[PDB]
């Protein structure tokens, strides 16, 4: 009925506020998976939100976040290739902490998908960190003298559990930003 | 120049940024990714990043930020309970090689608040007193108003 339509705006405006009603008016099951399925599938709703939403810093929206994460499959994708469909799913917000948790969330679930191509979570969730780092300073106008592949592979030195990782990946995941931005998310 | 800003989560920083965003008149189109401000003066600039916060990802600032000329540290002064860990951040920071020739701007931020730490207590309570080969200032602020804001960054102008 006309509820579900006023709880998407609800959403939009604040997302919190959205959730509190399609939940109260029994249009939305009150479980970490089922408000992921809702934002997975992300009728109606603006990406800005879903992002601040899976953002916050309260248990129950890190516990979203983590399910969110588990309806995405990232087989047979390469780090950016995986980061592309992540971040399209959701605008990325700006504060550090919010996408750092956002990057050990989706390093989690890109090694399961993809045994053996990074050696530990940590490596993964860094690197992951360290492609957004090179998002901005690529592309955002902000910075002015942008990055050399060069200084890429020397940020990321020592984060391989201690060693390096290969230089044909970084010049890969290097190559592919360089050449294609993150895409700001259209919903 | 690149400028690294640090402090405990909910000192200041994003709101910060916002401010010295809304200060320029070069307007900037959207871009994935870690919130970035350049603020542009005649003779210099400053672009300020907010990308510190967990251990695992230190060595990405470490080396992006290596031989840095300045650092910003930012401190909620109305929070007692967390002084000391903001404390111990700041040093952890100061040890850092990669880091060992920038000039320390601290933002006492927050001084609208009424139980406010004034900046003697700050300097105290944040050791300030102890650093032998650093040049540094605390500002104190209010970065929801934006005031000490530009006033720090004018030191950090005099010092570079
Ligand atoms: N009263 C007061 N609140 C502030 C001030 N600066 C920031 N805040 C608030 O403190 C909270 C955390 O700020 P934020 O900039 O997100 O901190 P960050 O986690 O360091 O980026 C927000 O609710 C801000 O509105 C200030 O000078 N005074
Ligand atoms: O979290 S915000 O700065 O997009």
């Amino acid at each position: 009925n006309r509820k579900m339509a006023m709880g998407r705006k609800k959403f939009n405006m604040d997302p919190k506020k959205g959730i509190q009603f399609l939940v109260e008016n029994e249009l939305l099951q009150n479980t970490p998976e089922e408000i992921a399925r809702f934002l997975y599938k992300g009728e109606g709703l603006n990406k800005t939100a879903i992002g601040d939403y899976l953002g916050e810093r309260e248990e129950l929206n890190l516990a979203v976040l983590h399910a969110f994460v588990d309806l995405h499959e990232f087989t047979d994708l390469n780090l950016v290739q995986a980061l592309r469909q992540f971040l399209w799913s959701f605008r990325l917000p700006g504060k550090a902490q919010k996408i750092d948790r956002m990057m050990e969330a989706f390093a989690q679930r890109y090694c399961l998908c993809n045994p053996g191509v990074f050696q530990s979570t940590d490596t993964c969730y860094v690197l992951s960190y360290s492609v957004i780092m090179l998002n901005t300073d690529l592309h955002n106008p902000n910075v002015r003298d942008k990055m050399g592949l060069e200084r890429f592979v020397a940020m990321n030195r020592g984060i391989n559990e201690g060693g390096d990782l290969p230089e044909e990946l970084l010049r890969n995941l290097y190559d592919s930003i360089r050449n294609e931005p993150f895409k700001i998310p259209e919903d | 120049m690149r400028i690294l800003m640090v402090g405990l989560d909910a000192a200041g920083k994003t709101t910060i940024l916002y401010k010295l965003k809304l200060g320029e008149i070069v307007t900037t189109i959207p871009t994935i990714g870690f919130n970035v401000e350049t603020v542009e003066y005649k003779n210099i600039s400053f672009t300020v990043w907010d990308v510190g916060g967990q251990d695992k990802i230190r060595p990405l600032w470490r080396h992006y930020f290596q031989n840095t000329q300045g650092l910003i540290f930012v401190v909620d002064s109305n929070d007692r309970e967390r002084v000391n860990e903001a404390r111990e951040e700041l040093m952890r920071m100061l040890a850092e090689d990669e880091l060992r020739d920038a000039v320390l701007l601290v933002f006492a931020n927050k001084q609208d608040l009424p139980n406010a730490m004034n900046a003697a207590e700050i300097t105290d309570k944040l050791g300030l007193h102890s650093l032998r080969h650093r040049n540094w200032y605390i500002q104190a602020t209010c970065a929801t108003s934006g005031d000490g804001l530009y006033e720090g960054l004018d030191w950090l102008s005099n010092q570079l």
